[PDB]
């Protein structure tokens, strides 16, 4: 998915 | 009544120890808090319903849960989420999927194993009757 950075 | 106002602290003080449980495990130190809003910006356009241990605790205080089951649809929803919003086959994706299992798994067992049905019902006939 997106992640989160 | 203050009898069934003490059901309610009683139900309150439960959640607050079962949550307490599940925020020291290591394993789930990534949903102990909200994601972050300005790290993570995309993911309050794709997650209609943050949910985080941090979050339940606030809502056990605010009287929110008056049922155990109100408090599982939290935690319900903190598993969902992350299975929604990490959704692919990366390890990174799958660990937190993995993790999301776990907790949700954990604090059905720890209820299975320590709250009782008839202080449940009991719960859910109060709230039945406001």
């Amino acid at each position: 998915g997106l992640g989160k950075g | 009544s203050m009898q069934e106002e003490d059901t309610f602290r009683e139900l309150r003080i439960f959640l607050r120890n079962v949550t307490h449980r599940l925020a020291i495990d290591k394993r789930f130190r990534v949903f102990t808090k909200p994601v972050d809003p300005d790290e993570v910006p995309d993911y309050v356009t794709v997650i209609k319903q943050p949910m985080d241990l941090s979050s339940v605790i606030s809502k056990i205080d605010l009287h929110k849960y008056l049922t155990v089951k109100d408090y599982l649809r939290d935690i319900d929803l903190i598993c969902s989420n992350a299975l929604e919003y990490n959704p692919d086959r990366d390890p990174g994706d799958r660990l937190i999927r993995h993790r999301a299992c776990a907790l949700r798994d954990t604090a059905y067992a720890i209820i299975k194993e320590e709250l009782d049905e008839d202080f449940e019902q009991l719960c859910e006939e109060i709230q039945e009757s406001r």
